[PDB]
């Protein structure tokens, strides 16, 4: 999941470059923010789809899980909150590596594994191995979920 | 990355 | 002084800084020197992303092309250490404008646009505009590279 580690890092890391632009608004939907993030070219290592010759561009992992860039609760009468990179349909394997991996990167705000959310962004291989879900048949069964700023 | 991001690329 | 141009500059001082405290190893590739230096804090304000290859973070230019920072190794004939900087699908005037600036405040090595290596370090306008190739559209043909001692 090396690949997979890497894109989600540098996704947070151009959202955060394109967030600090944006003043007096705010996005108010994944489906929106995701696409302008993929406008920009912030995704290039990930799967590309959906219509983004109309601004309706979809993000996908490596198992044709959804990938989501949504605000989060956007709006605190000052500068832009924060932003959560949400990952669905991770297989067993991987959702190990990949929680662990972005905790020891220590750069974000919190991370969730499935109905866990390690708030303190700490997720050992311990914690990942029985948090993380079986796979179903070929199928993953995890939502990860990487938060940034609060 | 998406529009932004020729097919080519090095 | 512009920010693309500002951005190779960086980009080059960057490496030279690494690899001058890279002890008892050196890359082989370019995947894995570009990793490095995006790693290194090195392309803050660039759009990055995943090499689905590699698992390495690769590193793009303002126009889409991708930039590959990489070591010059054995040609067979070649002996100019240091590394390269190589950006494609550079847009006509940005390729000009680039071009030169480099050569005027770079401090390279050498300068190739295409299939034109300026080793003296000195590009000028007049030779650009004509080495440099239209734009297809709104996209850029153009490959530069930039040469770190040699």
């Amino acid at each position: 999941a090396g690949t997979e580690l890497t894109n989600y890092q540098t996704l947070a890391t151009n959202t955060i470059g394109m967030m600090k632009g944006v003043d007096g608004y705010a996005f108010t939907s994944g489906a929106k923010m995701t696409d302008t993030l993929i406008q920009a070219g912030a995704a290039k290592g990930m799967t590309v789809s959906g219509d983004p010759a109309s601004g309706s561009a979809t993000l996908w992992n490596s198992w044709g899980g959804q990938i989501v860039v949504a605000p989060d609760t956007a709006g605190g009468t000052g500068f832009n909150n924060g932003f959560t990179i949400t990952t669905n349909k991770v297989p067993q394997s991987a959702c190990v590596s990949i929680s662990t991996g972005m905790s020891r990167s220590g750069g974000t705000s919190g991370i969730k594994i499935n109905g866990n959310n390690h708030t303190d962004a700490k997720v050992t291989a311990e914690i990942a191995s029985s948090e993380c879900t079986a796979d179903n048949g070929r199928t993953g069964t995890n939502t990860l979920v990487f938060n940034y700023n609060g | 990355s998406x529009d932004x991001d020729n097919k080519e690329x090095x």
